[PDB]
């Protein structure tokens, strides 16, 4: 009478290492607290006033940022449900690019609601069946929030204006300046053709001059030297080779078979003369910068040089495909002499010294092209990472702005008015499903909730003015960050606004999560064992 | 420091000693299959160290899953093997029968008679256990297809097929029949190498069936092939249909530009020359035991022949045999007769997510696939054990028509024809000898015992039977425990198996009662 | 669709079917002094598999069983096995080095294997052991009745 | 303490009732796990693999196979489903749950001192009458559109949600009415499924043609063709090496030079008949030139192709050439010798679609398509692999209920039919396999039980309203999962394979009468 024996049945059968949860309390009460211990842990990072933290991967690599996405990812995240939950903000940083911080606090404050219904006596299927009811009305609701369109791209102002509310989250102090600079940049890409790629921008992070004297230049820069001693060209005609510069082989065995004297004193020389025939041809062409993706042969090398070619070599295949599409020429497979339709022009080609490093820059001085690269400057590695993760957030914004011009106000005034309409369809309907749709609209009180929290606030008056004002008409009012006591302000007229379309997937993902984890009743994981990766 | 004459792990043991341990474990061999004998037997669960399960109450294939030190019972499992290999059926009964009799040896050895009496005593009782059995036999008509079919009944009542016992015994029958051969004034059956037993796990037993011809787990080469073909003609070969390298070194020495495309050219020519020896003969399916080029697909089925590579060896026998084809090595050398003409239809059909091949139409079969359908894969590997001791029962049937009752009818019958004879011995070794011959009586005791009933009436009333004139086939009931003639229920068995079975259970006991020393402990010194 | 190995499964069913005597079993190494004249002695053409492990430690009776299988199907290889406790191994090797496949040829290390457990898993069967082997070169390349082999006087005829 | 353990001593023995309380608690334990799948009202169940791998199933044969079991009679049931789900392709958790409850109404008897014997001859008795009532009730129906949709909801609403449920049942039907060739068996490997990770999972659809998972791999290739020639080819287009080792021998740099560009002379005469092909049968830029291939294809030839305005696919799948064969209706060609206009196929479409790191390409606007795409999209991993299974257990029932003539009522109707049956035929059976008799209708009783009780009512209470409907009326009524109240199956549209029911029976009785005989469990393979 000193020991409780395994259940018989299952019990016993169970693996030595494997764990059965299974149950309301002891599997989906868990899974919820698990999640709002994520939502919790990354709810700090979220609003301009989010704050940055410094995480270190199991590499020792450290970052420094307060991107949801970046953090979640370089987070070992073990528990099964907030890996579901980490999975559904990945899923919204890949469809989107913005929002990841607000599918996993709605996702955290859905579950912790849901639980609580739970404790009151809800079941789970009604519980979902609210949340999907109100989801629908939520996505109907939300077209009728939009504010105003974007009704241009082409324009600077305009889109540095519409660019400047995503990257003001991310680097809050100074974003007029980075929205200027990503603006300047898309603009350049994004042609009369509606398709805009955002792959089409590239980011160069050179270390030393503070981020603030960071530029845009139409074309690509490389973080290499040149070859030959040819180190400037002003009107280059850029021929591309896929293949290295030198004479090609052949492929099964390449055997030199010499059977008199005159065979053997000739061969170099023939070699060397066929060499400098090749070279000479392409280089009557009027090509005089050739960049090749394989290694320089030293024969190649110095007849290049004797003939005033600029010689670059780019290893990276990638970097050889984004060099042809910006300057306009194409990858030969042998080295024959460019045809006039494949020889790429650039306006500008040369070495030069940004920093202590050696870049090769190929410099277009009109105002278009295929390609635009941002010059990165900064005083550390992470500050410079950090502004390129708000770069790439601005580029995906823009690009969702192509896809979808609407516009909802932001500074929580979208959530808030949501969860009013939301609040008041659920009075409507009866049975016990008004439960959980009531539940579902308060769950858009997590997002103002943690901007007042980050601002530094009392969040309960800033929701209860929220409501005041909403109630009294005002649809498009958010809380003002500038501000030492809680108030509010109209986000249409201060220009705070964000994606429709971003607000309706992080939305639509939250909603999928949290029912995903909800349906849940039983677990079973297997012995971790090992599998580092 | 010490010094000794033999090794340190040299361990030696000998006397009394000995003797007994061996008696006992052959006893517990015994005694661990012991309740699988007879109609009413229950099976046994054995959990291999692979980490499958063999789920059977077979004796062979429970004792070849025992791992055992008693060189004894090393002894025993090699006397199973022995028996089931040799006759296939009757593995529990020889091994029972092995046991009795060196137990009723061991008591002999208690007392002080020397252990090469008691084995002469067993050697005579053996001669005259032969004599009997070959008196008490009767002949079998094997054109009867009705009686063959009742033998293979008896000799699968006691497995778990039972329940399906016409269907068996008609598949069992069906492939020992088309799988005899006579060639060259030679008679063969080969169950062992020709009628595959092909188990698919699935479906219904009932669906199970013997084909008339061959079927494999392959599939078309190419999807353009035709899988339903009505009458084709096969040719099935050894050799590639892909260029390969030759046995010498033997590199090449390009020095002109069109040496290169030349030797591609010459390697699908060779490829087409190939193919079109083939087509020469005009088939309809060509199985190769190893892989066809894509050229070689290419080059077939623009004739519109379906071809299947990469088949066993013996899978290619077996449709050689079945449709009456010739393996041919070199395309080359293919002639008319080489072409197997015969199989009646060929079929490429799908069975759940996996494609088979079908030859099942050939006329006059010399090799045949039996398809075993049931719920899983533990049942339809006692199905295809139990189907393998029904051919085994009708092989030896064949081979010997003579038949002999069952139940323990003949056993007792022998029994009392020993005791009889020894009646008039009147020496010293009379009493081993009257002592094996009554050992015979344990497959009758067991079988009572495995029914439930009542073993010292029923041995008591089947022996006072036995002692009259004509009562040579009274046996008991398996399944309710009565005294009932075997002239009446059926039950006979094959006089191989019966002979087998006392001949290896008397020298079993024979030779290990000439053993009384055992040394372990010596490496092998190789 | 290749990788799913489909012979896969005919190899094994052909593997059940090894023997007939008998499964054999694995011999088993009780000192160290042994393992050094066994390791030392025998040809060093034949190719000697080491087994390495200790009772309780999960990942090891499907191997032993493998080793099992491979020695039946395999006349030539001199599948072993031995306690890690009895050779004397460190801490580190009892904590984290169980699953270890020692390989001798020519009387020195040709295959030294530990931690197999990632790239075989833990029930594995015989042909991904046996896979797994080949993928180093390491496996060197009739039924009797029972036996056949019975001074050297051999035969004459009348001269 | 036994013989064997007497023998070897390092041995694990269970004997007599040792042995029939090891399986029957194994039986139970597996049922008591397995109760809460059956049913579209059943729990959902998440598993982890060792790696960390999420995924979550519904399936009888998933969630055993992802359940860490080592046991041997959680191994011979685990058997019986993964055969019953090659076969069939449905009924894994009531085979689980009826072999279960077999053997604990069997164990109900025995421990009375019974002998299993009896009881294994009346569960036989017993399967041969259940067999002949199931013979007696199909429903021998022509499979119209309606007949199928409704197996096809039957199936997917116990393995995914209602919503999805009606999509994968739209899809699945559309795909099976598609390929079905009349009299002729269904190959279901003309149904490729291929997995997107981009959309929600009610975005899954089905396509009248074939998606590939590879793109073009030049970047001068057009990304979109209207009206494109398919020529479905399985010849290397790369660089071969002689299998008789060549090698190169020269004395000068220009001889070099000229055998290098003598090296590939064939592989790009293979081309030029390549692209004279394209220029014989498409004179303009209306119509495109697609050219699929199972083999490589290397950048020389990639770039002459695409000089000509010829997009070309390489290193697709072995099975594709038959999809784009019976799809586009071409000829799949090993080699091109021979090759004329007759043996290309048409494609009213074709299309690259990106996704992250990975280029898909679409073939749509096929005139007849005998190889259609089932495309599954959804936000996780673990919700692609799910609606995967879910559509593979759709495509099985309908393909059942195509093959077969004739459909079962559901909803546990069957099985209280054929509990009352067995009733009313108990006395014919003699001897005391009577008591076996009731034991196999009482466990075929197990179904509507565990429906109910997974629907959230009583078992007893349920279960005797069923009885006394079907007994009073003659009706194949059945579990109503909403109201509890008893419903002919036929009429609302729950309808059962009737193979999946036979194979049911039959596996389950083979399996039981099988297990009740083991009197001992063995493992000596050691020592
Ligand atoms: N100047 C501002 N004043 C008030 N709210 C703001 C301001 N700028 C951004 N926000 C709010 O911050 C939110 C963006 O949070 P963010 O940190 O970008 O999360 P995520 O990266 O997941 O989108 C938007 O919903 C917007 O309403
Ligand atoms: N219906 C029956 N009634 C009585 N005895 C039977 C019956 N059927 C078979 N037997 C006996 O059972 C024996 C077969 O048992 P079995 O399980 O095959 O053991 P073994 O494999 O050693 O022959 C035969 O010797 C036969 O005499
Ligand atoms: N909508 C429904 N109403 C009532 N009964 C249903 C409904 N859908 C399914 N069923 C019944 O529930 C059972 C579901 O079994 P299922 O979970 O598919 O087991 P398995 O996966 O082993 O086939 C079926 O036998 C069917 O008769
Ligand atoms: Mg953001
Ligand atoms: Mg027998
Ligand atoms: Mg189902």
């Amino acid at each position: 009478a000193l020991h409780v024996p395994k259940a018989p049945g299952f019990a016993q059968m169970l693996k030595e290492g494997a764990k059965h949860f299974s149950g309301l309390e002891e599997a989906v009460y868990r899974n919820i607290q698990a999640c709002k211990e994520l939502a919790q842990t990354t709810r700090t990072a979220y609003g301009p006033n989010g704050m940055n933290k410094m995480v270190i991967n199991h590499l020792e690599k450290l970052f420094v940022t307060n991107d949801a996405a970046t953090i979640l990812r370089e987070l070992e995240v073990q528990h099964p449900a907030a890996k579901m939950i980490v999975m559904a903000s990945h899923m919204q940083e890949q469809e989107v690019g913005d929002g990841t911080n607000f599918v996993l606090v709605f996702a955290g404050a859905l579950l912790e609601l849901a639980e609580e219904l739970l404790r009151i006596g809800l079941s789970v299927s009604e519980v979902i069946e609210g949340y999907e009811i109100a989801c629908r009305k939520a996505h109907e609701i939300l077209p009728n929030l939009v504010c105003c369109s974007a009704k241009n791209l082409r324009d600077i102002d305009e889109v540095s204006s519409l660019l400047r509310t995503s990257i003001m989250s991310k680097q809050y102090g100074n974003e007029v300046f980075l929205a200027k600079l990503i603006a300047q940049a898309c603009v350049s890409i994004f042609p009369d053709s509606g398709h805009f790629n955002v792959d089409n921008i590239r980011v160069c992070k050179i270390l030393g001059s503070g981020i603030s004297s960071s530029s845009v230049l139409h074309g690509m820069v490389f973080k290499k030297e040149t070859e030959g001693d040819v180190t400037s060209v002003k009107d280059a005609k850029i021929a591309v080779y896929s293949c290295p510069f030198d004479g090609m082989i052949t492929e099964t065995k390449g055997t030199v078979l010499i059977k008199t004297a005159e065979e053997l004193m000739n061969f170099s020389k023939g070699e060397e003369n066929l060499m400098d025939a090749q070279v000479k041809a392409i280089a009557d062409t009027g090509a005089n910068v050739v960049v090749t993706g394989g290694k320089v042969a030293d024969m190649a090398l110095h007849y290049a040089n004797k003939y005033n070619i600029m010689l670059v070599r780019l290893n990276s295949k990638w970097d050889l495909r984004r060099l042809c599409k910006t300057v306009g020429a194409t990858a030969l497979p042998r080295l024959t002499p460019p045809v006039l339709e494949e020889m790429g022009h650039c306006d500008s080609v040369y070495l030069s010294e940004v920093g202590d490093t050696q870049v090769v820059v190929f410099k277009h001085e009109k105002e278009d092209g295929a390609i635009s690269t941002i010059v990165l400057r900064g005083s550390t590695d992470n500050l410079m990472d950090d502004i390129e993760r708000a770069v790439d957030d601005g580029v995906n914004t823009f690009k969702v702005l192509t896809r979808d011009k609407r516009l909802v106000p932001g500074g929580g005034a979208t959530e808030i008015e949501l969860a009013k309409q939301i609040t008041s369809y659920g009075e409507t309907c009866p049975g016990l499903e008004q439960y959980a749709i009531k539940k579902f609209a308060e769950a858009f009180e997590a997002i103002p909730r943690a901007l007042a929290e980050n601002s530094g606030v009392k969040a309960n008056e800033v929701i209860s003015k929220l409501y005041a004002v909403h109630q009294e008409g005002n649809k498009n009012v958010g809380l003002d960050i500038e501000a030492e006591v809680p108030a509010v302000k109209d986000m249409l007229e201060a220009g705070i606004l964000d994606t429709y379309l971003g607000k309706y997937w992080a939305i639509k993902l939250a909603t999928n999560a949290a029912v995903t984890v909800l349906r849940v009743d039983q677990i079973i994981m297997a012995k971790p064992a090992g599998g580092p990766k | 420091r010490p010094v000794l004459v033999l090794s340190q792990n040299t361990k030696r043991e000998s006397g009394r000693k000995v003797q007994s341990g061996n008696i006992n474990a052959a006893k517990t061999i015994a005694d661990i299959i012991r309740t699988c004998l007879g109609p009413k037997s229950m099976m046994k669960m054995l959990l291999d160290p692979m980490g499958g399960i063999v789920m059977t109450n077979d004796g062979n294939a429970i004792l070849r899953e025992i791992q055992v030190q008693h060189p004894a019972a090393k002894s025993m499992i090699e006397i199973s093997r022995t028996q089931d290999e040799e006759v296939g059926d009757g593995t529990t009964s020889v091994i029972i029968l092995a046991g009795e009799m060196l137990s009723v040896a061991e008591h002999f050895l208690e007392q002080q008679m020397h252990p090469t009496v008691v084995i002469s005593a067993y050697r005579k009782a053996l001669d005259d256990m032969i004599s009997t059995l070959k008196k008490i036999s009767i002949p079998v008509d094997i054109s009867d297809s009705d009686m063959m079919l009742n033998i293979i009944n008896s000799s699968i009542t006691t497995k778990a097929i039972s329940r399906w016992s016409s269907l068996a015994c008609n598949i069992a029958l069906d492939a020992v029949k088309m799988v005899q051969f006579e060639e060259n004034g030679r008679k063969e059956i080969d169950i062992k190498k020709y009628a595959r037993v092909e188990k698919i796990p699935g479906g219904i037993i009932e669906d199970s069936c013997v084909l008339r011809g061959v079927m494999i787990n392959k599939d078309v080469t190419h999807p353009r092939m035709r899988r339903y073909i009505k009458n084709p003609r096969i040719v099935l070969l050894d050799s590639s249909l892909e260029y390969k390298k030759g046995e010498s070194q033997t590199d090449i020495e390009i020095t002109r530009e069109e040496d290169f495309t030349r030797i591609l050219q010459m390697e699908e020519e060779y490829i087409q020359q190939l193919c079109e020896d083939i087509i020469q003969l005009k088939p309809d399916v060509v199985i190769t035991e190893k892989g066809i080029s894509d050229l070689a697909q290419h080059y077939l089925m623009r004739a519109n022949i379906t071809a299947i590579r990469r088949v066993r060896k013996t899978d290619n026998n077996r449709i050689a045999r079945a449709c009456g084809a010739r393996i041919v090595s070199r395309p080359e050398e293919l002639r008319e007769d080489d072409v197997g003409t015969g199989a009646g239809l060929l079929e490429i059909k799908k069975i759940g997510d996996e494609y088979f091949t079908f030859i099942t139409d050939c006329k006059d079969p010399k090799a045949c696939t039996i398809l075993l359908r049931g719920a899983s894969k533990e049942i339809l590997s006692e199905v295809e054990r139990n189907l393998q001791d029904a051919m085994q029962v009708c092989r030896n049937v064949l081979l010997d028509p003579q038949l002999v009752p069952g139940g323990g009818a003949s056993e007792m019958a022998v029994a009392h024809a020993l005791t009889e004879k020894s009646k008039a011995m009147t020496g010293v070794e009379q009493w081993p000898y009257r002592a094996v011959a009554q050992a015979l009586e344990v497959i009758p005791r067991t079988l009572i015992q495995n029914c439930g009933a009542s073993t010292i009436r029923l041995l008591t009333s089947l022996r006072a039977k036995h002692t009259q004139e004509n009562c040579e086939t009274w046996g008991v009931n398996g399944e309710t425990g009565t005294l009932v003639d075997m002239k009446e229920l059926g039950i006979w068995e094959p006089l191989a198996v019966k002979l087998q079975t006392y001949k290896t259970a008397v020298e079993t006991a024979v030779l290990l009662l000439r053993i009384d020393d055992i040394v372990s402990g010596h490496k092998k010194k190789g | 669709f290749l990788q799913q190995y489909r012979k896969q499964r005919m190899e094994e069913m052909r593997q059940q079917l090894h023997k007939g005597p008998q499964f054999k079993q694995v011999f088993e190494i009780s000192s160290g002094e042994g393992f050094l004249d066994m390791i030392d002695k025998e040809q060093k053409s034949i190719v000697i598999m080491v087994h390495i492990y200790e009772d309780g430690i999960p990942g090891t009776e499907a191997m032993n069983g493998c080793m099992i299988c491979l020695a039946a199907e395999y006349p030539a290889v001199k599948f072993c096995k031995v306690k890690s406790s009895v050779i004397g191994a460190s801490s580190q090797f009892t904590r984290n080095a169980l699953p270890a496949l020692l390989i001798y040829k020519g009387g020195e290390l040709i295959g030294n294997f530990v931690r197999v457990t990632d790239q075989l898993g833990d029930d594995f069967f015989a042909v991904d052991l046996e896979a797994f082997l080949q993928e180093f070169g390491l496996l060197p390349e009739v039924l009797t009745s029972v036996r056949n082999s019975a001074s050297e006087d051999s035969d004459l005829e009348i001269d | 303490m036994a013989a064997v353990k007497t023998l070897n001593p390092k041995a694990e023995v269970a004997r007599a009732q040792a042995a029939l309380a090891v399986n029957i608690s194994a039986a139970r334990g597996l049922q008591d796990v397995l109760r809460t799948n059956l049913g579209p009202k059943g729990t959902m169940k998440m598993l982890v693999s060792g790696a960390g791998d999420i995924k979550l199933t519904k399936d009888g044969n998933v969630l055993l196979h992802e359940m860490q079991i080592q046991h041997p009679t959680a191994s011979l049931i685990a058997k019986v489903a993964t055969a019953q789900d090659d076969i069939t392709g449905d009924g894994t958790t009531s085979n689980v749950l009826i072999i279960g409850e077999l053997l604990k109404q069997a164990d109900l008897y025995i421990s009375e001192g019974l002998h299993p014997r009896i009881i294994t001859e009346g569960f036989e008795a017993a399967k041969e009458k259940a067999l002949q009532f199931l013979e007696e009730v199909k429903v021998s129906r022509e499979m119209d559109r309606e007949t199928l949709i409704d197996v096809a909801r039957t199936s997917l609403r116990t393995k995914v949600h209602a919503e999805l449920a009606d999509v994968l049942t739209e899809a699945v039907v559309d795909s099976i009415l598609a390929i079905k060739k009349q009299d002729e068996p269904i190959d279901l490997f003309m149904i490729e499924i291929m997995e997107m990770k981009h959309k929600s999972e009610t975005d899954t659809s089905l396509i009248r043609g074939l998606v590939l998972d590879h793109g073009a791999r030049h970047p001068d290739m057009k990304k979109r063709v209207e009206d494109a020639y398919i020529l479905t080819c399985n010849v290397s287009l790369e660089y071969e090496k002689t299998e008789v080792n060549s090698g190169f021998f020269y004395k000068s740099a220009e001889e070099r030079e000229k055998l290098v560009k003598a090296e590939r002379k064939f592989i790009e005469d293979r081309v030029k008949k390549i692209i004279e092909l394209k220029r014989k049968v498409c004179g303009d830029s209306d119509k495109g030139f697609v050219v699929i291939n199972q083999k490589g294809i290397d950048p020389f030839s990639l770039d002459a192709l695409s000089k000509e305005g010829i997009v070309a696919l390489r290193r697709a799948k072995r099975r594709n050439m038959e999809r784009l064969t019976l799809a586009c209706g071409g000829v799949a060609l090993n080699s091109f010798d021979d090759l004329s206009p007759d043996c290309l196929g048409h494609a009213g479409l074709v299309y690259e679609y990106t996704l992250g790191e990975e280029k898909f390409t679409f073939i749509e606007k096929c005139n007849n398509p005998r190889s259609v795409t089932l495309l599954i999209k959804g936000p996780n991993k673990h919700t692609l692999t799910q609606i995967k299974d879910a559509v593979r257990d759709g495509l099985r029932a309908v393909k059942n209920a195509i093959d077969d003539g004739c459909v079962v009522p559901g909803a546990g109707a069957v099985e209280v039919a054929m509990a009352e049956a067995l009733i009313k035929h108990k006395p014919s059976v003699k001897g005391r396999a009577q008591l076996g008799v009731q034991a196999f209708a009482d466990a075929l009783l197990i179904i509507p039980k565990v429906l109910a009780q997974n629907s959230g009512f009583d078992l007893q209470e349920t279960l005797v309203k069923i009885q006394a409907e079907h007994s009073e009326s003659g009706q194949l009524v059945g579990v109503d999962l909403n109201t509890g109240e008893p419903m002919v199956a036929a009429e609302v549209g729950v309808w059962d394979n009737y193979c999946v029911k036979k194979q049911l029976l039959h596996s389950c009785t083979v399996i039981a009468t099988n297990i009740l005989l083991v009197d001992e469990i063995m493992r000596a393979g050691m020592s």
